[PDB]
């Protein structure tokens, strides 16, 4: 347990990067319905 | 500057529309409500746009018990008054001097106190957009400026990237010097316009940066991460599905709350909204349905509405 | 017991995932169903015309 | 300066007049612009007249 | 201390004007950079 | 009694079904919930009825966070267990010794304490129905009866009117004598069965009398007035609309609260419920949507469900 | 202002009678939709 | 003023009536609309068959 | 009486056994009665197997 | 006072039995009334 002040920014940046990669990956086009 | 007009840039969107693609389209921040609410809209004309909306919201703290609002809009002039319960009058007037230049004045009044009165002039150009607004403007005997004044400038450096700044002047009482801050904003548009990224290094070290993607004509998704001593920020993931019959909007927040907003168009006029949210950090839910009735009062308008 | 603690935590996480999936899918599933039904109705109306 | 006092008084008077007559302002613009010109009582009420 | 807050506000406005000029001329600078490489 | 069997009466409904036409059909008392709730039902067989229901209710104080319940039913035997969050087990078993005679035992247990354990034998005859139930039965060293015992008798005096009584024995600890009361119940059925009236002069001067009407095959309405020192009673007006696609139930209470309950059958399996109420005496609203998923796990059952 | 203990019973009985009459009157059949 | 009191009370009663009517009618109106639409669809399906 | 003690002990033991084994009781009756006899893990989980 | 509460309970049960007999025989009494008028 550290919960350093920088941990919040590191976590938010990590989630932002992961979400951007997920959104721009083929997985999001797959998520859109075919019909 | 003839030789330096060869680049032929495109005008970037205004400063307030920087996050429109995400904050106001693929998120529930503006559409969310709680408890029941019936919204009756009356349309009286089409060419010169006129409308007379009504509201009946119960169980929502943010919303009022009743709210009468008449919206008038034509080619170059847009006005809207909004009476509310407790005689809290709100109003907005937009006048476009030129096609690309518009001056907007908002005014909200509650129990005889004009709490909000902001006048702003918006100037859009071939490559840059600049708008200046003055919140609660006034003058004092000592002669110095009073109230809050904000000026923002956005210039397109390249067709796919625009940079700008937002200058803020705020003075509360006028006795003490008015703190002034500057905010930096960036907007990147993909060559294909498939995805749009925008970053905002707001004042006080605040960083509101978002991303937007258009998966298809129906599905568009975006992400927004906010940051604000110790920081207090949240990351939001959102998506929206628009069809000929309904509009869906979902969002998973970093705080843990999961929300959705379904608007079924049972009829061309009547639309039944559903808006439910969950708060997994405290395990409580806030859900509210509603209504949206769009009934005309003129034979021509009804004929147009039915096709 | 630590095993019991893991059991309850893993069950609560499963409940949270199921509830979130339901909340974010049921309206979306209803929208998909409505759009598909409208498409089928339009197809039937075109078949009638032709 | 004198111009500042003029601006202040103009702001006060326009605020006072708008607070009471803004919604009537929009309603008048609407009902005048529309070729049908519906009566005031029907225009206010949320019922279709046609 | 009104002296330090007026000076800081004026310097903030001056820096804002500087970056405003920077952004106004940025298309030209990017054009020059593109020519260079 | 040959000569006195010539009247040929019809068996009146059991005592608990006295108000079924109104309390449990044209009112929301039993169907109402709050906040979201997803109800997943699994069907494994049809001839011998079996099912495995699930529940996910959030935001409802009455409802539990999770509840697993398996219901088994065949021609003459019906059982149902119901696990709940906090390991609160509830169970009901019904066994029919004869076609018209059934013995029912309910058992609810919460954290090792069998709080509710009632065993009842129901005896239906040509003209009269009698059922006796014993709540929390047990025996004591002093030998006297313990717990609550209730016996009810209902006899059809005429084909269109049935009268009866309900005897109540209750003893809390057994040290003191157990208070006993009697309640009077009347049920009137119209010759055409268009409307049904029932009155219940319950114990402690309580009067629960209701009326029922069948406007058409789709619309049926009923009224119930309750009365209980000073009395505390409320009058309820209700109506219900049943169609091939949805079931609607409305109710205006004397306390001022207005409620509705719409169950849309979007699909033969999936049903989306809406349940909103208003409290005009305090101007607050409690609204909750939900779900009802009926998915089989056997090929034959799915074939039957799809037709 | 009396609000006598019997006022509650009188009010509940009056509402019950009025509602019964309304339910059994032609007005309720009219309320049911034609289609 | 007593006239003002009557005005506000009469307005609040109208609001209560409108809210109750909406709450008890909108689901019923949606049900009626759904049933009628299903009837029309069945009629169209029969016309196709014949 | 002795019969009262017998009834009391029977009530206690049946309560204790039921509290733990009632839901299993119904599940066993179901899974045995059904001709398909689905496996326990699929029977418990809320997913269609067919 | 156990004496008064036992007596009241027993009398309540006896009256309940009386009205039970009344309801059991009520069809016969109604038949006789119908014959009379």
């Amino acid at each position: 347990f550290k919960e350093s002040p920088l941990y919040t920014i590191a976590l938010n940046g990590a989630f932002f990067v992961a979400g951007v990669a997920f959104i721009q990956s083929p997985l999001m086009d797959m998520l859109a319905p075919q019909l | 500057h003839s030789h330096r007009q060869s680049l032929e840039l495109v005008n970037p969107g205004t400063v307030e529309n920087l996050n429109k693609e995400v904050s106001r389209d693929v998120f529930l921040s503006q559409y969310f409500f709680t408890g029941l609410r019936a919204d009756l809209n009356k349309a009286f004309s089409m060419n010169p746009a006129f409308q007379t909306s009504h509201t009946f919201s119960i169980g929502s703290q943010a919303l009022p018990k009743y709210a009468f609002s008449a919206l008038f809009a034509n080619d170059n002039l847009f006005a809207q008054g909004n009476i509310d319960n407790d005689l809290s009058v709100s109003g907005r007037l937009n006048y476009g001097w030129d096609k690309k230049n518009i001056s907007k004045v908002n005014l909200q009044i509650s129990d005889g106190q004009p709490t909000m009165c902001q006048l702003e002039q918006d100037y859009q150009a071939s490559d840059f957009s600049v708008n200046v607004k003055t919140l609660n403007p006034s003058f004092s005997e000592k002669g110095e400026f009073t109230g809050v004044a904000v000026a923002s400038f956005l210039q397109s450096v390249t067709p796919q990237l625009a940079l700008g700044l937002e200058t803020l002047y705020s003075r509360t009482d006028g006795s003490a010097p008015g703190d002034a801050g500057v905010s930096y904003l960036t907007r990147y548009v993909s060559k294909k316009q498939d995805w749009i990224f925008s970053g905002q290094l707001q004042a006080n070290g605040a960083l509101i940066a978002s991303l937007w993607r258009k998966v298809a004509q129906n599905v568009e998704a975006g992400i927004e991460t906010t940051l604000q001593p110790t920081v207090e920020g949240s990351t939001t993931i959102g998506a929206k599905y628009e069809y000929r019959q309904s509009v869906y909007r979902g969002t998973l927040d970093s705080n843990g709350k999961v929300a959705c907003f379904l608007e079924r168009k049972v009829l061309p006029t009547l639309s039944v909204l559903f808006c439910g949210e969950i708060d997994h950090f405290k395990n409580d839910t806030k859900i509210g349905c509603g209504l949206q009735f769009e009934t005309a009062g003129n034979q021509e308008l009804l004929m147009l509405q039915q096709g | 017991s630590f095993v019991r603690n893991a059991f309850t935590k893993s069950g609560n996480l499963a409940w949270t995932l199921t509830t979130t999936a339901l909340l974010l899918g049921v309206p979306l599933s209803l929208s998909i169903l409505a759009e598909q039904q409208l498409i089928e109705m339009e197809k039937t109306f075109d078949l009638q015309s032709d | 300066d004198e111009s500042k006092e003029r601006i202040s008084k103009i702001l006060t008077l326009t605020h006072n007049v708008a607070h009471y007559g803004w919604i009537p302002f929009v309603l008048y613009l609407g009902w005048a612009h529309t070729s049908n010109r519906p009566n005031f009582l029907n225009l206010l009420s949320p019922l279709p007249s046609v | 201390e009104k002296r330090a807050h007026q000076e800081q506000t004026e310097k903030t406005l001056k820096q804002a004007a500087y970056v405003a000029a920077f952004l106004w001329v940025s298309p030209m600078i990017w054009h020059l950079v593109k020519k260079q490489w």
